[PDB]
């Protein structure tokens, strides 16, 4: 029963601010991804280590108790459309969908 | 090579094996005693887990 939200909004040029709620939040890390209407996700962000991965520039992420924080670059101009967030179960089996915002 | 001869040996009541069990034990001790004591090694420790994101 994760949460996700579905409609904030920023200005063009300014950092912004991504959350995804959820208790199983340990075992499972966090997705997002971008899907453009009509069109197919792609990496928002990929793990190529167990320690982190904000390595490229375009993105980062923080970590809270339950909270996710996805940060995102200065500039927000150009990248627009919905981002969802998924992540996995204790017992490593489920994976759980719960939404995700349309930025403007 | 020893012929004709059929003496009965021991294995779990042999004294080879219980003068070479002491002999390693005195062996182990004495290659320790000139070496770094750690005594001042127990005090408080405040320990929290590993990194591991
Ligand atoms: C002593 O020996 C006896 C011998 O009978 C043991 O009894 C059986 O022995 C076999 C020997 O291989 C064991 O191994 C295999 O069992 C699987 C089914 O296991 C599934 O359930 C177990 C728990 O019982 C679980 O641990 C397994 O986990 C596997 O799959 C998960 C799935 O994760 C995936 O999805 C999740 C989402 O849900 C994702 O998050 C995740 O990323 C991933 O995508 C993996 O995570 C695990 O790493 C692991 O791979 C399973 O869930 C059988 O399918 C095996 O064999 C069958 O297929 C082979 C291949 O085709 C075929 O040759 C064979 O004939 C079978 O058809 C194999 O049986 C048994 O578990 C074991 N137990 C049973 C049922 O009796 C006994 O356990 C031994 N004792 C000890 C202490 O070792
Ligand atoms: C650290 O590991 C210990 C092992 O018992 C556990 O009790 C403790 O809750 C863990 N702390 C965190 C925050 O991982």
């Amino acid at each position: 029963e994760l949460t996700q939200p579905p409609s904030v909004s920023v200005s063009p040029g300014q950092t912004a601010r991504i959350t995804c709620s959820g208790a199983p939040l340990t075992s499972r890390f966090t997705y997002w991804y971008r899907q453009k209407p009509g069109q197919a996700p792609v990496l928002i962000i990929s793990r190529s280590s167990q320690r982190s991965s904000g390595w490229s520039g375009r993105f980062s992420a923080s970590w809270s108790g339950t909270t996710v924080t996805l940060t995102i670059r200065g500039v927000q101009a150009d990248d627009e459309a919905d981002y969802y967030c998924q992540s996995s179960d204790t017992s490593d089996s489920y994976k759980m969908f719960g939404g995700g915002t349309k930025l403007t | 090579h020893l012929e004709n001869v059929t003496e009965e040996f021991n294995m779990w009541k042999n004294n080879m094996v219980e003068q070479m069990h002491t002999d390693i034990i005195s062996l182990w001790d004495q290659s320790l005693k000139p070496c770094v004591k750690l005594t001042p090694l127990c005090v408080t420790l405040q320990c929290t887990n590993v990194t591991n994101n």
